[PDB]
């Protein structure tokens, strides 16, 4: 009995880090729900512990392919807009206006064929400011994505709104769920379950913020990799959700043409209103509370005596320097600058954000492609909670006691990393080895 | 392969200069190389050793600048996908000296997040006198 | 802020020897962010190592080196005409990142 | 009653009457080829460790014996500090780099068995 | 020799004899993705079935014997009623809401087969 | 120790000790549908052989034994020359034309053994 | 070719609800456009 | 050699030579490249 031999196990409780695919489970159309499974039942384990780590999962890198495909895919069998690229006599609607919205709004009028080829048809429209450019009485504007990109017109049939769907892994692989109240990206976590596919996980097009995300607990917890080091991002996420307010109060008029043998067009009309602006109303005083409080939280990493300064935006392109989302099929960018103002020191009204509208856009950098966003009818309105900002700070020299910190980000993935962030895909292995007194017969 | 950077102007004290890096030369191109890699800028005084200038992130080209030349550094890119720019207003007669701009993926990328400088281009030169 | 300085500055050598090109940290380097580069006037600086111990595409056999903590050496098993020029070692983390300086080999 | 890898953080002596659970489980457009993907690795991974307990002649069985002794370098632990004290993860992490061999002294094991019993069946 | 589903009318004491045609035939542009998915499908259900009978004691075989008693709330029905008038057409819609509670009391019989040979070939 | 296929010209008195190489190697965009055609039909080809060898009583094993005799219409060679001489790729071809109906032969041998072990087990 | 027939069962046939003829009229409307992609488009004739 | 046939004077006889030759050739023009716009978002590199 004391010459031991090797047994073998089927079906032991042993698993591996390995990356596989991960497919869909989701229960007129959206860009995701068209062929998806029909879908809880999670299962608890105990006193088992597992080094849980964001920022090199293998699942916010899959998810940035699997939603630049389904964009595509929603933007392929849609009318190619290339017609639209003649010269647009342009010049200001709406004129001596003493308002604040004075350069955008221009109208022009162009050439367009229609479905006899030998025939043409003149046709006016209002385009904005950010989406016309001049090129060398009324000037002649051309369109601003046409010199480098070839625009193409979505289809009015699909909606924009994020449905919740689930990514879900096959058989012979788990996902790991930390079940944990405070956690940070890299350690340990006491307490793991094993479950098949997540919760309702929203894949909103956000930046410079965190859009109807998850919750957390009754803290405010800050999550970086490195944080003393001011190069990642700092992805923090709030214990109480505020809210944001944002119409467009322009009275929209949608109008129809025929571009050619088949396709359409829907451009934008006049408006039969007041010429306004869009902004987004956010209340003060629990705005002002999330701010000392994520302050409060942000100060046990770099002692008493510094002062934590909140400043504006770096620059560059617009979808930084600006928060850019979705508000039900209309792209927006709103300054926000109104609520990084003076910084903290230890010792009833709201606050609006001058908010403008751009119709072609160009979200993942898609070279040589654009999506033309048509115009929804009527006032739309949308109210957002916010769950976690995107924070980063700037360097400095020792005799440093100001450290800034500007929201920056731009980045798809960290919107996709505070939602991914408590799962972990795991491979099972069914083979187990082990030395025991059994021995079998001849 | 290589990047692509012009440029042999002289300056006066009180300009501004503009670097253009580019990366394939015909201008109808599609790289996309400046799409999914950082790209830092470095200055190099003759006699001196290199210092860092600032990098600029490939997501929407949001930059990130230093303390010793905040306030006078403004770069970015154009409409298209490439040809990043390098404005330096506020000049001096101390910065004279060569420019390069490196690719740098900065631990964005899939295999193995590294860190490192794979191409180098150009390096062109500035001098400022009266 | 973590300076970083090279003691052999001045180096001169014979084709066909190794060399040891040595590098010292201020407070504690994370033995994963280091670059080495190879300068020369007028001339296109490539790089030849990745972090610690990691060749890149356009790099021999011939080219290694390792180190941690805070001593980070360069070992070239051979020296070619090829390779007479300055180099160049610098960090990374929080920004401004830095360079380590300068060094040099000499054909004598 | 436990559940699907409900055992994983027990003891591997109570873990060892729970392996139904994990071994049913195995096999249980944009997206027409990337469910398409999944169906044919977890046939083939299902299949290759079915295969691999068919030379070892415990095709059919969960806990199954042989013949190869254990050595001694491999771990030097004894029986009442395994299978009372150590989990399956912690037990797996101290012979991860001994699985090349095994795998290979349990093959010899095989022919080996199958030809002396072959002429005890010729007589 | 009748062939494929040929006894699927007769009786089930004749019928048993004849098992192996229907155990033999479960392996055997726009038509690209069409054909593609019957090969998966058909694999899947074949080693559904095989994974279901390897954690029996029954890999291998086609008549198998078990230790798990025969309840009389399923059925009231003797040996002389079943075997000698009934088809299997007929016995399956008489058994179909017991299927669930067979199949999982079919797998605690196999570790409790499994456990009690395991030490006593530890001896 | 000779690899795979490496007996492939040696005697089959010698090469019947070598048969774990050959049966652990069965398993182990333009090319996005012609790299998943390949290994469904590998997939195919291996459970077909795996299903061939369930239905004969010898499910987990390489050499095993059945009752049916070997009739002398098939070969008329003795055991002196072709064990000792012959190679399993001249063997192959003597018998290449007796597959299907041994094939067949093999088949009623299982339910004959399974019928009647069946009766003794029900005493 | 090759039919096997039954005897002694009875099944419960029923048309108008099977999922053979409303599987054929999708494999027809699939079939029909893909013989018709790799052929001209008849665009300009609109005049 | 090789061939299917020797004697049948239609299939291709294909040669294998032990050592190899070189054959060296250039265009010595410097042929200069200049480029165009096509449409939108095309390009088109046609001969200088
Ligand atoms: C973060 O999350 C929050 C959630 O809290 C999001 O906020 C919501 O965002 C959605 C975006 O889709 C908003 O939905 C839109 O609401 C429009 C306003 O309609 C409301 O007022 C009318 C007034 O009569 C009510 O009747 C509506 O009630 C409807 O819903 C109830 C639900 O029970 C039904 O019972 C009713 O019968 C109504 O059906 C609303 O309260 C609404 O117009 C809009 O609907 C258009 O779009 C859909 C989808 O395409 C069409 O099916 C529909 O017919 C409408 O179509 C328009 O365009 C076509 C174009 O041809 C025209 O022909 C039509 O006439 C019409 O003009 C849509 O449903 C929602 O209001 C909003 N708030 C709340 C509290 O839910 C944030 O957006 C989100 N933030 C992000 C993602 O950044
Ligand atoms: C995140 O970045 C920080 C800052 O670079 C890293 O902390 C550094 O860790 C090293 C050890 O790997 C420390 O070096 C040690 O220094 C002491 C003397 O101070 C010496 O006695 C030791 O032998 C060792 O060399 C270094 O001091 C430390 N730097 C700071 C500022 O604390 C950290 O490793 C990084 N990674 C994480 C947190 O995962
Ligand atoms: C967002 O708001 C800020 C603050 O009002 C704007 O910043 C102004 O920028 C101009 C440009 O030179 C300065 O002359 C002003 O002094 C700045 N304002 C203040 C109060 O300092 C900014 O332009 C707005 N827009 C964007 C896109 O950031
Ligand atoms: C494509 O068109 C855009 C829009 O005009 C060009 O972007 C402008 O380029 C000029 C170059 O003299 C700059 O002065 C402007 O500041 C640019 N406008 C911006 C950045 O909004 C772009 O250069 C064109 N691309 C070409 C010709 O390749
Ligand atoms: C984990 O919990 C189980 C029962 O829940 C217990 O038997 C076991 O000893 C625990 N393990 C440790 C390391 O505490
Ligand atoms: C449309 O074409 C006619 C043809 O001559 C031209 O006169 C007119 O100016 C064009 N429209 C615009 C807006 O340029
Ligand atoms: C995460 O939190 C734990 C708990 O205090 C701590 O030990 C660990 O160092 C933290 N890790 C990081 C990267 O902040
Ligand atoms: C925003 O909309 C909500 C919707 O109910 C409303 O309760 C709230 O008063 C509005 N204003 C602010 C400042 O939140
Ligand atoms: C914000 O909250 C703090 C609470 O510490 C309070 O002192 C301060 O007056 C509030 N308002 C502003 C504008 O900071
Ligand atoms: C900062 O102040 C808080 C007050 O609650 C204290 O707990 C903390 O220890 C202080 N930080 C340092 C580094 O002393
Ligand atoms: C923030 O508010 C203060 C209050 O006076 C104001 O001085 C400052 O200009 C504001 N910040 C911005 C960016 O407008
Ligand atoms: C906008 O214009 C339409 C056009 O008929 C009108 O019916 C509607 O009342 C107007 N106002 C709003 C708020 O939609
Ligand atoms: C914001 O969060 C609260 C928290 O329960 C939720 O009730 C509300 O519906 C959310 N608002 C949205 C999703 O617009
Ligand atoms: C069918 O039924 C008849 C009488 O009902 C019986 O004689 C016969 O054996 C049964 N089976 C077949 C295969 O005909
Ligand atoms: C060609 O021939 C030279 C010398 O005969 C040889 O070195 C070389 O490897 C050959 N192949 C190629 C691709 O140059």
């Amino acid at each position: 009995a004391e010459n031991l031999w090797v047994t073998v196990y089927y079906g032991v409780p042993v698993w591996k880090d390995a990356e596989t695919t991960l497919f869909c489970a989701s229960d007129h159309n959206v860009w995701a729900t068209h062929a998806c499974v029909p879908t809880p039942q999670e299962i608890h384990l105990e006193n088992v512990t597992e080094e849980f780590n964001m920022w090199k999962n293998n699942m916010v890198e899959q998810m940035h392919e699997d939603i630049i495909s389904l964009w595509d895919q929603s933007l392929k069998p849609c009318v190619k807009l290339t017609p639209l690229c003649v010269t647009l006599q342009c010049t200001n609607y709406a004129p001596n206006l003493l308002s604040n919205m004075r350069g955008e709004l221009k109208q022009c009028s162009f050439n367009m064929t229609t479905e006899l080829r030998d025939k043409k048809q003149k046709v006016y429209s209002l385009f904005y400011r950010l989406d016309v450019v001049q090129i060398n009485s009324n000037k002649e504007y051309r369109l601003i994505n046409c010199n480098t990109s070839a625009i193409t017109q979505a289809c009015p049939k699909v909606s924009f709104e994020p449905i919740p769907i689930h990514y879900c892994a096959p058989a012979g692989f788990a996902i790991l769920k930390c079940k944990d109240k405070k956690f940070n990206g890299t350690g340990p976590c006491p307490s793991v379950s094993t479950v098949q596919c997540t919760h309702g996980i929203k894949p909103v097009v956000s930046t410079q913020l965190l859009l109807n995300g998850s919750l957390a607990e009754e803290e405010v917890i800050i999550r970086s990799e490195n944080i003393t080091n001011n190069a990642k991002n700092i992805l923090v996420q709030l214990n109480t959700p505020v809210q944001i307010n944002c119409t467009r109060p322009n009275n929209n008029t949608v109008k129809s043409i025929r571009i050619g043998p088949g396709q359409a067009f829907y451009y934008f009309g006049d408006i039969i209103g007041d010429i306004r602006m869009a902004h987004c109303n956010v209340s003060k005083a629990t705005w002002n509370e999330t701010l000392g409080k994520v302050v409060k939280q942000l100060r046990k990493h770099f002692g008493n005596n510094t002062i934590i300064r909140f400043a504006q935006s770096s620059g560059g392109d617009l979808e930084v320097t600006t928060h850019s989302f979705n508000c039900g099929g209309e792209f927006f960018y709103c300054n926000t600058s109104g609520l990084f103002n003076s910084t903290w020191i230890s010792n009833n009204d709201s606050i609006v954000l001058p908010c403008r509208i751009k119709q072609i856009i160009n979200m993942w950098q898609r070279i040589g492609q654009a999506m033309y966003a048509p115009p929804i009818q009527g006032v739309i309105r949308c109210v957002s909670n916010i769950t976690g900002l995107i924070l980063t700070r700037d360097g400095g020299s020792t005799n440093s006691t100001t450290e800034t910190f500007r929201p920056g980000g731009g980045d798809m993935r960290d919107n996709w990393r505070s939602e991914l962030y408590k799962y972990k895909v795991v491979k099972i292995e069914p083979l187990g080895v082990a030395p025991t007194r059994c021995k079998r017969r001849v | 392969g290589r990047l692509f950077q012009s440029g042999t102007e002289v300056k006066r004290p009180g300009a501004s200069v503009k670097i253009s890096c580019r990366a394939d030369d015909d201008p109808y191109t599609d790289d996309d190389t400046f799409t999914k890699y950082y790209t830092h800028w470095i200055r190099q005084a003759p006699g001196q050793p290199p210092e860092w200038l600032g990098v600029i992130s490939p997501h929407f080209a949001r930059p990130i600048y230093s303390y010793k030349f905040r306030d006078r550094l403004t770069l970015t890119r154009d409409s298209s996908l490439t040809a990043v720019y390098f404005e330096l207003r506020g000049l001096q007669p101390d910065d004279t000296g060569i420019y390069f701009c490196a690719r740098d993926p900065f631990g964005d990328m899939y295999p193995h997040y590294n860190y490192h400088m794979d191409v180098w281009g150009g390096g062109t030169t500035v001098i400022v006198s009266s | 802020e973590i300076v970083l300085t090279q003691s052999p500055a001045i180096l001169s050598v014979s084709p066909g020897d190794r060399v040891i090109l040595s590098c010292k940290a201020s407070e504690g380097l994370s033995s994963s962010d280091l670059a080495w580069y190879r300068f020369k006037g007028g001339q296109i600086p490539t790089l030849v190592i990745f972090g610690a111990s990691n060749r890149a595409r356009g790099t021999p056999d011939r080219f290694s080196g390792s180190g941690s903590g805070t001593d980070f050496t360069l070992t070239i098993n051979r020296v070619e005409p090829e390779d007479f020029a300055t180099y160049y070692c610098q960090r990374y983390g929080g920004t401004p990142i830095t360079f380590g300086g300068g060094t040099k080999v000499d054909i004598k | 009653s436990l559940g699907f890898l409900g055992a994983a953080g027990s003891t591997m002596g109570a873990a060892s009457m729970t392996l139904t659970v994990q071994a049913r489980n195995l096999l249980s457009t944009h997206w027409g080829i990337k469910q398409l993907q999944a169906r044919v690795l977890a046939v083939e991974h299902y299949l290759r460790d079915q295969q691999l307990l068919g030379i070892w002649g415990c095709s059919g069985k969960l806990i199954c014996c042989t013949n190869v002794p254990w050595n001694s370098s491999w771990s030097n632990r004894n029986l009442s500090e395994i299978w009372d004290n150590m989990t399956w993860l912690q037990w797996d992490k101290e012979i991860s780099n001994y699985t090349q061999i095994i795998y290979g002294l349990l093959e010899e094991s095989q022919n080996q068995q199958e030809k002396n019993e072959q002429d005890l069946l010729a007589l």
